[PDB]
């Protein structure tokens, strides 16, 4: 579990030299964009369950053979395995957005997902679509201004689109 | 909530009866109700550190003062005491930052239940519960398992059940995993490299002019 | 490591639930604390040479026998005094690490874990580094709220030595 | 109950250590958040009779069958509608409780624990109270940062219903 | 584990009515004195180990029969039981100062201390004296202004002297 | 406590079996060892006032600052030197206890358990009592037989200090 | 778990003085009678299983109702409970003979035997009689000289008769 | 296996500590016991063909039906009597093993573990080998301390049969 | 856990014959050298902690990159691994010297040390060097006569130098 701060700490730690002024200035900018980071993380967990069901219907339409019999997500028990585990991507993504680093995302939700499926028979291709259907809706939920002050966070939202693309490409 | 993934069990030294009547190289498996002394309880409190953490990570700073006091008082059952060490955030930083989810199954079976895992498919089986229930909820489901409560009983320190010719588990399994080691080599800070000058080289602006004749 | 961002993360992990407003308020508390703590780290990194020279000479005047007594553990020879500035030069890194991280994580993971374990073996008296840090506590020269922030981690290391 | 003050306490208890600066910064994150949250609770307590009248009538117009279908579970009789204003009158207390406490403690301990457990038995559809809270989400009349903070506990209850 | 806030919450839950206006006026004052509460709690844990040893010497002088042979704190082991357990009063006191309530102090460090000593045989009065010794030094550490902004902590200070007096009188 | 009689007892207890010839041979190893040991304890009890006078003066000449430095921990005042002969007078009891018991039981239960725990707090350097015991190791006057057995307990205490 | 030696040690620790000369004179006598202590302990465990069955038949004759249906030792399962147990008295008695002290006998085999029977329904008299039928045969086994050198151990055999009488009277 | 040398080793292993004087005194109890036990083993190895002839004929005269009753379990045929001298020839090895090892290790690991387990299946009455060993107990011819040492392992095997 | 005695026992069990006369002649010699075995083992554990620190300084001088940052033994927790651990070689070596056999050394301290390091990143060669710095000092501690009777134990000390060389070569 690493931060943006402890990323710089463990990098400066190996050298054995105190952190440079330029590096510190960069971390002072993270303090200024710190309140926008709580704007984006609070907006996802408020719309957490609404974006799980909405990405599930768009997945199970466009691959109909899954809930069809013989499919990997056919019975009501496996179906709940998949439907509820779509939160576990979002659980570890919004950890990484609030952390600002992809270390927590890597060793919990990324380290064995491409591992565990060969023994399970769950298709790799299906996973790529589903998380990639979360990404265009999770970015779109945090994009629109309604009752918040207007700011610019395109340099910060691209981190969120990178986090889902890190989660997608490590499996499929 | 959902019932666990069904796993096939393999053949394992403890799964069956074996007709060893007490052998010497077998552990001294301790009990709380024998003690009646100052003296006995210091040895018993040390062997449970020696099981769940390991000898190497048995340093004083990690140890908890409140938990040790409880055993002497006897307010908490030793089985309730091991819950303190498994849900200790001094323990949690040492093992959960450094180990993946499937290794977290294997390490908890190898130490708390004192048994080898049967197969690969059952570390997958216990894995779903840990992510949802947390680390504490997976430990809580392991200690309140019927298998743990019948064989160790209520007040007996964890140990390895059958090791006729089997590796000690502390020696057998590292505190951390093979994955987290590869990160330590990746962030070694190589000296005299071209890679640490790559983020400086892109900041320098260079203009080149070519003439053709 | 321990950070009040990750303290909010690891607490919400064991319950298996989302980042509610309970864990979210722990983040801001770390954020606006950094602005009184990052220039608290800039006061130490700019004065790096001063303090490790100051604390090392303060140890010798407090304990005059540690320069005279023959032994590896002491500072009689030159390589002892070379290992003197290495040790207090290693303390000031972690204090600047734990000020920047905003928690006692790097003080836990890199300094005080097994610190009472090694000093029994190499017979390094912890009261040597107590007087070393107390010179840094009085000579830092920091002022205001930020100074107070740099003052606790010095005192948190002293209570770990004792 | 869960409070980011007591979240800092119970975390430091299991490690068996003092309140360092890690747990201390979680306190002032709760403190200055209350000043945008206490008048967020004053906006709900002053408008108490408006919202429970508004959300109850919003449920009937959304689901017109719940006033006509004969059953104890429904609002056909008078004691159903008497139990209608009791239920949404019970929701607004805990939201004002969890806004004042500053965490999702009272929402955990008093509302959502076993909330999916009882609704299977009494066949109360949770989508009834989803539309009830969504009327309160649009018509609470609060403005500013404080209103936004409150907005989360309404959405935290909705995700617990679904 | 209760707060000042959840004290009012669990009291208002029993009556079953909404939170009254003056209760929110009183809790708004706790927000204003919230930064002084972090001033007092941070000053104790910085001087934690210095006030354990200093209160121990004043105890073991004025009752010399304890470390004398035959005493309850004679041998090195028991001696470490008491010396280090003097932190456990301070561990649960500074929890209660930062909580602002005596509920955490009561069910951990107060609920069985007067219980456990009869079986143990430890003298109740001696422990009580030690607690008193801490109190006049813990108040005196947080009282003096050196490098902090001038402020009135008299209201806050009394609560701390009440917490040690709650811890003292429940045992002896 | 630990005694190679009771070491044979507690080992046979966990297996739940009778005292076979395995545990029985551990007894006569303790018995004929006592002849050397008992005499070895008589050499220390007769020379009781010599060694605590000798080791205390050996500490002051080894560490000359411990008589001059002002502090409770040191031996500047009279009650420090009164607590000096109490401490080394307490060491020689347990060595005579552990020689008579024939095991490291009383050294475990009465001296070294928490010995590294208290010395971090009261800043008593363990190298003080290292030189104190090393004077007793050279000046106890016992040679051969029980003395070799007697000496080990002096060296077993030194490795526990370090 | 205490010895004769650590009995003197823990007693001399409480007074906090050195070990006196006559205590070392008394313990030197225990060294001289140490080889007779291994004579008596080795003779019991060689005749361990022979004295369990022989004391069982004399018990179950003279109280025939235990054997008879409705009795506490009727079925083959309970019967093995009692039969198996009669070694556990002898397991902890011969520990105490080789220890020379009754501390190991007290906190394992004596501390809850009179406790555990009210919940179990096992009568007190049956247990008391059985232990006392072991004692006159265990003394008689160690008494007779056949192929050993003749010595005097009446001051040592009376310790064994005291140990069974300690085990008997603490239950019935 | 169990040996009072290795009994001292495995006990010090679980505590994770060095070989103190507690475990060390268990060694010389094994050492000087061997000099009364090794010629106790020489009395059995020299008389090997006497005792297995003596104990086998002692069994037949004690139980006269075991030579007449038709069955594999009995000694009616020749291969029964060939398996007769194999069995008691196997007992005298382990007694000489456990006398030389000085503990009940080889008696535990090689003879009595599962000895009551097999005799229920093959209906071999253990009272057959009780009278077999009791002939060896009276006919060994050993005298002095060595006889006493060779006498316990015979009686330790008898109590394991019953 | 095997002895020199049970080495001969388990070897004579496999052939299924009685113990031969020269094997008892060889084991009678082990009785005569049994008192020299006790002294050597006892001496090591008296100088146990002094030889751990002394071999540590000679290791961490001659490979300075270990306690330098980035090294495997840089931090204190890791450092208290490589230092305390060095007792665990000596714990299992002096077991094997008092056993007189290398069976206890093999299945505890040798069976997985060359295994566990590939997953750990610790350098096997460095550890081997450290044990080889113990060996020339452990032999030198037991060699010198000061206050003991003079004897000859070169045929016994070579077993100790074989035990460290067994421990060294199985890892590096
Ligand atoms: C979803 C898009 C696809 C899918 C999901 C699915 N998975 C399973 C079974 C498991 N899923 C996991 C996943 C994880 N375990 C972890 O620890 C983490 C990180 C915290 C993750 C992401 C595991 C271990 C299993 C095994 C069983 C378990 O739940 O504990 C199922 C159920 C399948 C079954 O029961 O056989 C489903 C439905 N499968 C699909 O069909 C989608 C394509
Ligand atoms: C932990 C509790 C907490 C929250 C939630 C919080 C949020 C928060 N977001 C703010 C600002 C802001 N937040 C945003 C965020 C965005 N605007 C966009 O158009 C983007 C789509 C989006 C980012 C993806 C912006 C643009 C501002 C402008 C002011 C600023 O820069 O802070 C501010 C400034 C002060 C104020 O609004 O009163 C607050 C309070 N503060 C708190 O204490
Ligand atoms: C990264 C954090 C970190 C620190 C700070 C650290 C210190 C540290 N200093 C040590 C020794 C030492 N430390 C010192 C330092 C001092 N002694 C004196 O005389 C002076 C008073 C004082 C310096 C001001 C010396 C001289 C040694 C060598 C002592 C010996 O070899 O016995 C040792 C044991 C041997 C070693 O590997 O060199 C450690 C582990 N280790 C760590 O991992
Ligand atoms: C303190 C927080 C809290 C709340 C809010 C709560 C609600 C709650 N409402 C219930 C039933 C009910 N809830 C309602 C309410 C409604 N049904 C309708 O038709 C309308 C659409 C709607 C009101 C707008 C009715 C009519 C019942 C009785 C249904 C039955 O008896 O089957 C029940 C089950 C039976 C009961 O004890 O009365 C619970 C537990 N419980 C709690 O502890
Ligand atoms: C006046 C000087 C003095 C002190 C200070 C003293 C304390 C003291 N506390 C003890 C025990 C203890 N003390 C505690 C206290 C606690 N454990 C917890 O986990 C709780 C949080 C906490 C109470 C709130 C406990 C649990 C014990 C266990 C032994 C007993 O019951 O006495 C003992 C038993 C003997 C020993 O430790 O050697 C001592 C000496 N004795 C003295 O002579
Ligand atoms: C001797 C009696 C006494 C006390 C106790 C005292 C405390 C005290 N702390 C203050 C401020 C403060 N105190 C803190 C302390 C902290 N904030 C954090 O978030 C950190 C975790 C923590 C430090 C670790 C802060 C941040 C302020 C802001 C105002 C200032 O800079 O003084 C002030 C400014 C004036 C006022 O509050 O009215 C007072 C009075 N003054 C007194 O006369
Ligand atoms: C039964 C075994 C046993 C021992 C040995 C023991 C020692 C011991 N010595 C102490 C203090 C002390 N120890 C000393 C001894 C010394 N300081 C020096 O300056 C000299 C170098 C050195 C003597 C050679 C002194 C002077 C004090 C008082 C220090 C103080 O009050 O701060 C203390 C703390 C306070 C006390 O109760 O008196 C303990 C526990 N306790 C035990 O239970
Ligand atoms: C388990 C506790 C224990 C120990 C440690 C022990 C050692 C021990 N070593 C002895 C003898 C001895 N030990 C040695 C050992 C050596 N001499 C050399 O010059 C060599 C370098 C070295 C062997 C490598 C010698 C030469 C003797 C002479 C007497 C004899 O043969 O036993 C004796 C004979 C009796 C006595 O000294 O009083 C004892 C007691 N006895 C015990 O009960
Ligand atoms: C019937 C009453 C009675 C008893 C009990 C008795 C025992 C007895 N055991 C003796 C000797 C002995 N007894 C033992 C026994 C052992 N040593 C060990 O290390 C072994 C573990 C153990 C055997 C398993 C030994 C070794 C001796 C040495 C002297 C001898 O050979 O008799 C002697 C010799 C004379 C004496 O000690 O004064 C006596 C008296 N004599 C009696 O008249
Ligand atoms: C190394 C120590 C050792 C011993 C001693 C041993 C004995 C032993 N004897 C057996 C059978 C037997 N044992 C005997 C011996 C006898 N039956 C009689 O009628 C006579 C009274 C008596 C000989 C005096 C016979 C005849 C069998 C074959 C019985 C059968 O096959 O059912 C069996 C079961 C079958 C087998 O593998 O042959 C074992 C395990 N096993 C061991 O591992
Ligand atoms: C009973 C036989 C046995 C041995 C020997 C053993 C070693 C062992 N050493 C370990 C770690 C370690 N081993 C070392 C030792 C070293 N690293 C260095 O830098 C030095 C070069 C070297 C010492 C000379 C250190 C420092 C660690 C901690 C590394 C970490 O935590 O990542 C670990 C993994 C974590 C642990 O529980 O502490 C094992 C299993 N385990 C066993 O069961």
């Amino acid at each position: 579990t690493l931060d943006v701060f402890t990323k710089v700490v463990s990098q400066a730690d190996s050298r054995g030299e105190f952190l440079s002024n330029e590096q510190l200035d960069a971390l002072a900018n993270v303090v200024k964009e710190g309140n926008k980071r709580l704007d984006v993380v609070n907006r996802i967990t408020s719309n957490a369950s609404a974006i799980v069901t909405n990405a599930a219907r768009a997945l199970f339409e466009e691959q109909p053979q899954l809930i069809a019999p013989g499919g990997n997500a056919y019975t009501n028990r496996r179906m709940a395995a998949c439907l509820r585990d779509m939160e576990i991507i979002l659980r570890y993504v919004t950890y990484a957005i609030l952390a600002g680093d992809a270390s927590v995302l890597d060793d919990r939700c990324l380290n064995g997902l491409r591992e565990t499926y060969q023994a399970l028979g769950t298709p790799g291709s299906s996973v790529a679509v589903g998380v990639q259907k979360m990404k265009d809706a999770a970015v779109g939920i945090a994009n629109d201004p309604n009752g918040i002050t207007k700011g610019d966070c395109s340099q910060l939202i691209s981190e969120v689109a990178s986090y889902f693309d890190r989660a997608a490409a490590a499996v499929g | 909530s959902i019932p666990l993934l069904e796993y096939k069990p393999s053949s394992q030294n403890q799964r069956v009866p074996g007709y060893e009547v007490p052998n010497e190289d077998t552990p001294r498996i301790y009990r709380i109700e024998d003690a009646a002394y100052d003296s006995e309880l210091k040895e018993l409190i040390w062997a449970t550190y020696r099981q769940v953490f390991s000898e190497h990570v048995i340093l004083k700073f990690f140890r908890q003062g409140n938990l040790e006091s409880q055993l002497k008082n006897r307010a908490i059952s030793v089985r309730d005491f091991v819950r303190g060490l498994a849900k200790s955030e001094a323990f949690k930083t040492l093992v959960i930052k450094s180990n993946s989810n499937y290794r977290l199954v294997e390490l908890a079976l190898k130490r708390l239940l004192g048994r080898a895992p049967y197969n690969k498919d059952e570390e997958i089986a216990w894995s779903i519960k840990i992510a949802t229930n947390g680390w504490d909820g997976f430990v809580d489901a392991l200690l309140d398992s019927e298998e743990y409560q019948s064989n160790f009983g209520e007040n007996i320190v964890p140990y390895q059940r059958r090791r006729y010719k089997d590796r000690p588990f502390n020696l057998v399994t590292p505190r951390y995993g093979n994955y987290w080691r590869d990160k330590l080599e990746s962030e070694r800070y190589i000296e005299g490299d071209i890679k640490n000058f790559l983020e400086l080289a892109k900041s320098i602006e260079i203009k080149t002019v070519t003439f053709t004749p | 490591v321990k950070t009040p961002i990750t303290e909010a993360i690891a607490a919400a992990d064991t319950q298996g639930r989302f980042l509610g407003n309970t864990e979210l308020q722990s983040a801001r508390g770390r954020y606006e604390r950094a602005a009184a703590s990052l220039e608290a780290a800039r006061g130490l990194t700019s004065n790096a040479q001063r303090l490790i020279d100051g604390a090392t000479q303060a140890v010798y005047q407090k304990f005059p026998y540690t320069t005279q007594t023959p032994g590896p553990q002491f500072a009689a020879d030159s390589r002892g005094k070379s290992k003197c500035a290495r040790d207090v030069g290693h303390y000031l890194r972690i204090i600047t690490y734990s000020l920047v991280a905003g928690g006692t994580g790097p003080l836990d993971e890199y300094l005080i874990a097994g610190l009472a374990e090694i000093n029994s073996t190499f017979d390094l008296s912890p009261s040597w580094y107590v007087e070393a840090l107390k010179h840094i506590k009085a000579n830092h020269g920091l002022s205001g709220q930020a100074a107070n922030e740099a003052n606790t981690y010095i005192d948190y290391a002293i209570n770990a030595l004792s």
